[PDB]
């Protein structure tokens, strides 16, 4: 139990190190409680352009998002390495866990940056409106909506970084990823992680009953989003011609249901 | 297959 508490603390601490923008910080900015200036608002084309602190509209946003999606994968890999037992695993299984886990964690943590009307960008320096991202052509104006939809559902659980540190370790340590060689040692780690999450939720949220259950239910909603996001990529395969995909994102998306 | 960069992230850490 002191084991369970110390594992919560350690996860929390590396979470702080790995991820430059926490939910606390995002929340303080989003609710106007900050002091730390106020983000530049992007609600259209001209505001996108003045928001400066190469090609076509929706493509520009697409490519931008790619630099930060790469960076997010780097951050999450850093963080995964900190999960006790992770770097003790077979090297191919480590890759698999990341390969399949990273999207689910991006979506989860992207909620932290969202309200129903928009999203923080440039680590809190910017605010891009939901309606604007929706105004992009083709398959591009349909990428964010199911994220906002999920963020509204997920944010009502009212988790803080302490909770989230553990939840994302749980997601990474999923023994049910395809092509995994040694399932057992992954599931023994996750078992342990679920016990720390369960105790963490009880103590930090003593009045919000069955939160544990409800959080775990969100794992079906995360995986539908992943499913959807990939089908939208497959539309950018044919519909769009010259569209540089980043090598890291390529190997992430190569052979993934 | 192979996953050059992931292997390399797991091994070298980031970037600066
Ligand atoms: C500046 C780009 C605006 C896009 C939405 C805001 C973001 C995006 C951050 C990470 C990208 C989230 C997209 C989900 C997975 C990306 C993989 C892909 O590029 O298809 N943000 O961090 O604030």
């Amino acid at each position: 139990s002191a084991d369970l508490r110390a594992l919560a603390k350690h996860l929390y601490d590396s979470y702080i190190k790995s991820f430059p923008l926490t939910k606390a910080k995002a929340r303080a900015i989003l609710t106007g409680k900050t002091t730390d200036k106020s983000p530049f608002v992007i609600y259209d084309m001209n505001s996108l352009m003045m928001g400066e602190d190469s090609k076509e509209v929706a493509i520009r946003i697409f490519q931008g998002c790619q630099f930060r999606s790469v960076e997010a994968v780097q951050e999450i890999t850093e963080y995964a390495k900190s999960i006790p037992g992770f770097v003790n695993l077979d090297l191919n299984d480590q890759v698999t866990l990341l390969k399949y886990g990273v999207h689910e964690i991006i979506y989860t943590m992207l909620a932290s940056l969202m309200n129903k009307d928009g999203v923080l960008i440039s680590e809190g320096q910017g605010f891009m409106t939901r309606e604007f991202l929706k105004s992009l052509r083709k398959p591009f104006g349909d990428f964010m909506e199911p994220k906002f939809e999920f963020a509204v559902k997920f944010n009502a659980l009212e988790l803080d970084d302490s909770d989230l540190a553990i939840f994302i370790a749980v997601i990474i340590l999923s023994g049910d990823r395809p092509g995994l060689l040694n399932v057992k040692p992954i599931e023994d780690i996750q078992d342990n992680l679920l016990q720390a999450l369960e105790l963490q939720l009880k103590l930090n949220h003593p009045e919000s009953s069955q939160l544990f259950a409800k959080l775990l239910q969100k794992m079906t909603d995360l995986r539908q989003i992943v499913t959807e996001h990939v089908q939208l990529l497959q539309v950018i395969k044919k519909t769009e011609t010259d569209m540089s995909l980043h090598p890291l994102l390529q190997e992430i998306y190569k052979d993934l249901y | 297959e192979r996953h050059k960069i992931l292997h390399r992230l797991l091994q070298e850490g980031s970037p600066s």
